[PDB]
């Protein structure tokens, strides 16, 4: 729901962008693809839906 | 006359093509259609033209 410092031991990737892959982001998962978004968060904010 | 007739009715979607890349360049817009094919909804063309 939020940023977080605390997480599990695993180790990370390099992003690949414009490709359908399986994707984990701070222990949220899913398959999709990735493209450069336009969108302002705010320092408090990790999530949009 | 069925000039002025065609005029007085608005219709949501001109056609009926709706190309993959074209939703993903437009993502900012929340274009409702696009939202419906990422759902499985879809709609078909009529026989006559």
């Amino acid at each position: 729901n939020a940023p977080a410092t605390v997480c599990g031991p695993k180790l990370s990737t390099d992003l690949i962008k414009n490709q359908c892959v399986n994707f984990n982001f701070n222990g949220l998962t899913g398959t999709g693809v990735l493209t450069p978004s336009s969108k302002r968060f705010q320092p408090f904010q990790q999530f949009g839906r | 006359i069925e000039d002025l007739l065609f005029n007085k009715v608005t219709l949501a979607d001109a056609g009926f093509m709706k190309q993959y890349g074209e939703c993903l360049g437009d993502i900012n817009a929340r274009d409702l259609i696009c939202a419906q094919k990422f759902n499985g909804l879809t709609v078909l063309p009529p026989l006559l033209t």
